[PDB]
C-alpha cells in the first residue's frame, strides 16, 4: 500500500521535474540516473538581581538535538487547549514511527501537560 | 557549444516572434503577472521550511 | 465572620530591564508560544508553579495564575531565569502585585434584588448581561461578584489585606439579605 | 517556493543523498538539485493531499510544545496511535505541524 | 380634477423615490465596507409617514 | 416578525469571525518587507499606499516608516500625491 | 533588475558602515546570497545602464563614492 | 389610490441594483395594508377608532408593508434569494 503510494509519488515527481530539466537545458538521462540511485538508497534576598539562587530548574535539552526518535510532520487545521489538555485536528501528513511510515488524512489527538 | 548558441537564439525567437504578437495584441503579460504572485507566497511558504528543519 | 477568602489567581508585573527578541525566545524556550498576528507578546507556561507569563520585547513581563504571593514571585523569578538561560541579561526589577482575585462561599442563598435596592449606589445587577451582582466597594477599591448561590468573588485587590477587609465589610451586609 | 516539510523525512533524505551523489559526480548542478527538491515538495504535497483518504486517531501525554512562524513543535510521550484497523504504541513522538 | 387619490399618488411616488434613494445609500455604504446589509435597517419609515 | 430581538446581527458575527480568523497583520522583518517592496515596484512603477499595504501585508505605520526611509512622495497633477518606490 | 536596486541598497548600508572600499560585483552578489552565471551578465548589462545614470555612484574601477558631499 | 396606485408605484419603481465583487438586487413585489392602528407607550398595538384619534390628537393612519426580495450574486456561480415578507 505505502510502497504503491511511493511509486505513484515517483511518477508525479519525474513528471513534475521534466519541464525544469528542459528549461535548464540539461539532458534527460539525469532523471533516469536520479531515480535509479534514489530507489537504491531507499531500498531574605533583598537584592534580588542574582538569578543563581535557583539551579537545576530546567530539563535535558538533548531531545530536540537528537530527534532520533519517531517524528510526525503534518499540517494543522485547529489546535485547542483548555487549561490542562491539548487537542489536535492535524490534517493530511506523514508519520515516521519505528522506521515504518504511516499515511493519514484526518488525525485527532488529545494530550496532557 | 555553437549548436547551443543556435538553440538560445531559437528560444529568443520563441519570445521575440511572440513579442511581435504583443503590441499588435496579452496572454504572456497575464502569465508574467501570475508569476510575480507565486513568488510573493513562496518567500512566506519558504520561511517555514528553514525553521521546521531546525525544529526537526 | 469565620470565613476567609482564598486566592484563586494573582497578577504580578516585573521589569527585566533589558530588551528581548521574541522570535528567539519562542524558538529556544520550552513551553513558549509566539503569535505576533494574534498577540504581540510571548506566552509561556510553567506547571510546577502552574502559572502563565507574558513576556514583551520591552523587557516587562506579566505573571498570572499564581495562587499565592510567594508562588507569583517564584514563578516570575523562574521565567526571568529561563529568559536569562536563553542568554539575555534578564533581571528582577520592580516586581509588583498588580491585582489579586479571591473566592469564597457564604453558605446561604442571597437576595440580590434586596441587596441592590439597599446599595444601589454601589450595586449593579443586570441578569440580562451577567447573573452575578457587581458591587463596587469604595473604602477598599474591590469589585465583588455576588451570586444567588452564595459564592462571592473579589477582584481588584493589590494585597491580601484588601481581599480580607473587603470580605469582612461585605459579610454583614450579605447576612442582612439571607434567603 | 514550497513548504519543504517532508525534506527531513526518509523520502526527502533519500532524494537529498541521491542529489549529493550526482553533485559529487558533477552530473547535476546544485541549482538543478534545488529545483528538483522544490518540484518534489510540490508533488509530494499534492499527492498526500489528494490520494490519502484514511483517518487516524491517537492519544497520549504532552511533555513540551513550541510555536513560531505558524510552526508547532509538540513533543509527546507514551503515545498510542489508534486506528480502526491497527493500533501502534510509541514511547515518545515529536509532532511538527505547519499551515 | 385631481381628487384625494391622484394627489396622494403623486406624493407617494415622490416619497417612494426618496425611500429607495436612502435604501441605496445605506446599502451602498455597507457594500463598500464589504459587509452585508440589513434590509430592515436600510428602510426609513419616517420618509413616507 | 420584523426586527425580532437578537443578540447580534448575522452579518456582524460573520464579519467578526472573519476578522478574528484572519488576525491582525504582523510586523515582518525589514529585509523581507524591503525585498517584497522592491519586487512590487518591478511589476508597477507607481503604487498607491492603500494597495501597497495590501501587497506587503504589513502594519500601516511600520510600512510607512520603511517607505519613508527609501521611497519618496511625489505630488501629481492628475490624481493626488502618492509614494514613489524608487529610492532616488 | 529589482535585485540590482537591492544591491544598491546593500552598498548604501555599506556606506553606512563607513568601511567603504573599492569593490566589485561578485563579492557583493556572494554576500547577498546570489549566484554568478549568465544571469549576472544580463543584470550587469542592466548594471552598466545604471552606470550611465548612477546618482548613487557606481564607477567601474575604484568607486562607489556616492555622496556628492562627503567628509567626516 | 390605495388599491391601484400604491401597488403600481411600488411595482414601477426600478429594482435597486448595488455592487461594490458581489452585487445585490432589491425588488418590491406586493403591498400590504392593515387596519388603522395605534401603538401605546408600552408598544402594544390596538385598533384606533376615529373618535379616539380625534380626542387624542392622533393621525388616522394604516401601517404599510412591502414584500421585498433581495437576491445576492456573489460571482461564485450561486445566487442567494431571500424574501422579507411584509417589511
Amino acid at each position: 500500500t505505502v510502497p504503491k503510494l511511493y511509486r505513484s509519488v515517483i511518477e508525479d515527481v519525474i513528471n513534475d521535474v521534466r519541464d525544469i530539466f528542459l528549461d535548464d537545458g540539461v539532458d534527460e538521462q539525469v532523471l533516469m540516473e536520479l531515480k535509479t540511485l534514489w530507489e537504491n538508497k531507499l531500498m531574605g534576598q533583598v537584592e534580588e538581581e542574582p538569578l543563581n539562587s535557583e539551579d537545576d530548574v530546567s530539563d535535558e535539552e538533548g531531545q530536540e538535538l537528537f530527534d532520533t526518535e519517531n517524528v510526525v510532520v503534518c499540517q494543522y487545521d485547529k489546535i485547542h487547549r483548555s487549561k490542562n489538555k491539548w487537542k489536535f485536528h492535524l490534517k493530511d501528513g506523514i508519520m515516521n514511527l519505528n522506521g515504518r511510515d504511516y499515511i493519514f488524512s484526518k488525525a485527532i489527538g488529545d494530550a496532557e501537560w | 557549444a555553437q549548436l547551443k548558441f543556435f538553440e538560445q537564439l531559437d528560444q529568443i525567437e520563441k519570445q521575440r516572434k511572440d513579442e511581435q504578437e504583443r503590441e499588435i495584441l496579452q496572454l504572456r503579460l497575464k502569465q508574467k503577472a501570475k508569476e510575480m504572485q507565486q513568488q510573493e507566497l513562496a518567500q512566506m511558504r519558504q520561511r517555514d521550511a528553514n525553521l521546521t528543519a531546525l525544529a526537526a | 465572620s469565620g470565613i476567609v477568602p482564598q486566592l484563586q489567581n494573582i497578577v504580578s508585573t516585573v521589569n527585566l530591564g533589558c530588551k528581548l527578541d521574541l522570535k528567539t525566545i519562542a524558538l529556544r524556550a520550552r513551553n513558549a508560544e509566539y503569535n505576533p498576528k494574534r498577540f504581540a507578546a510571548v506566552i509561556m507556561r510553567i506547571r510546577e508553579p502552574r502559572t502563565t507569563a507574558l513576556i514583551f520585547s520591552s523587557g516587562k513581563m506579566v505573571c498570572t495564575g499564581a495562587k499565592s504571593e510567594e508562588q507569583s514571585r517564584l514563578a516570575a523569578r523562574k521565567y526571568a531565569r529561563v529568559v536569562q538561560k536563553l542568554g539575555f541579561p534578564a533581571k528582577f526589577l520592580d516586581f509588583k502585585i498588580q491585582n489579586m482575585v479571591g473566592s469564597c462561599d457564604v453558605k446561604f442563598p442571597i437576595r440580590l434584588e434586596g441587596l441592590v435596592l439597599t446599595h444601589q449606589q454601589f450595586s449593579s445587577y443586570e441578569p440580562e448581561l451577567f447573573p452575578g451582582l457587581i458591587y463596587r466597594m469604595i473604602k477598599p477599591r474591590i469589585v465583588l461578584l455576588i451570586f444567588v448561590s452564595g459564592k462571592v468573588v473579589l477582584t481588584g485587590a493589590k494585597v491580601r489585606a484588601e481581599i480580607y477587609e473587603a470580605f469582612e465589610n461585605i459579610y454583614p451586609i450579605l447576612k442582612g439579605f439571607r434567603k | 517556493m514550497a513548504y519543504q516539510l517532508y525534506r527531513n523525512t526518509t523520502l526527502g533524505n533519500s532524494l537529498q543523498e541521491s542529489l549529493d551523489e550526482l553533485i559529487q559526480s558533477q552530473q547535476i548542478t546544485p541549482q538543478l538539485a534545488l529545483q528538483v527538491l522544490l518540484q518534489f515538495d510540490k508533488a509530494i504535497n499534492a499527492a498526500l493531499a489528494q490520494r490519502v483518504r484514511n483517518r487516524v486517531n491517537f492519544r497520549g501525554s504532552l511533555n513540551t510544545y513550541r510555536f513560531c512562524d505558524n510552526v508547532w513543535t509538540f513533543v509527546l510521550n507514551d503515545v498510542e496511535f489508534r486506528e480502526v484497523t491497527e493500533l501502534i504504541k510509541v514511547d515518545k513522538v515529536k509532532i511538527v505541524a505547519c499551515d | 380634477l385631481d381628487l384625494a387619490g391622484p394627489l396622494l399618488a403623486f406624493l407617494f411616488r415622490g416619497m417612494f423615490k426618496n425611500l429607495l434613494k436612502e435604501v441605496r445609500i445605506y446599502a451602498q455604504k455597507f457594500i463598500d465596507r464589504g459587509k452585508d446589509f440589513n434590509l430592515e435597517l436600510a428602510i426609513k419609515t419616517r420618509i413616507i409617514s | 416578525t420584523n426586527y425580532k430581538p437578537v443578540a447580534n446581527h448575522q452579518y456582524n458575527i460573520e464579519y467578526e469571525r472573519k476578522k478574528k480568523e484572519d488576525g491582525k497583520r504582523a510586523r515582518a522583518d525589514k529585509q523581507h518587507v524591503l525585498d517584497m517592496l522592491f519586487s512590487a515596484f518591478e511589476k508597477h512603477q507607481y503604487y498607491n499606499l492603500k494597495d501597497l499595504v495590501d501587497i506587503t501585508k504589513q502594519p500601516v505605520v511600520y510600512l510607512k516608516e520603511i517607505l519613508k526611509e527609501i521611497g519618496v512622495q511625489n505630488v501629481k497633477g492628475i490624481h493626488k500625491n502618492t509614494w514613489e518606490l524608487k529610492p532616488e | 533588475f529589482g535585485v540590482l536596486a537591492k544591491i544598491v541598497n546593500y552598498m548604501k548600508t555599506r556606506h553606512q558602515r563607513g568601511d567603504t572600499h573599492p569593490l566589485t560585483l561578485d563579492e557583493i552578489l556572494d554576500e547577498t546570497q546570489h549566484l554568478d552565471i549568465g544571469l549576472k551578465q544580463k543584470q550587469w548589462l542592466m548594471t552598466e545602464a545604471l552606470v550611465n545614470n548612477p546618482k548613487i555612484e557606481v564607477i567601474d574601477g575604484k568607486y562607489a563614492f556616492k555622496p556628492k558631499y562627503n567628509v567626516r | 389610490f390605495i388599491q391601484m396606485s400604491v401597488q403600481r408605484i411600488v411595482e414601477d419603481a426600478p429594482p435597486i441594483d448595488l455592487q461594490a465583487p458581489p452585487r445585490y438586487l432589491l425588488k418590491f413585489e406586493q403591498i400590504y395594508l392593515s387596519k388603522p392602528t395605534h401603538w401605546e407607550r408600552d408598544g402594544a398595538p390596538s385598533p384606533m377608532m376615529p373618535n379616539e384619534a380625534r380626542l387624542r390628537n392622533l393621525t388616522y393612519s394604516a401601517p404599510l408593508y412591502v414584500d421585498i426580495t433581495k437576491t445576492v450574486i456573489k460571482e461564485g456561480e450561486e445566487q442567494l434569494q431571500t424574501q422579507h415578507q411584509k417589511t
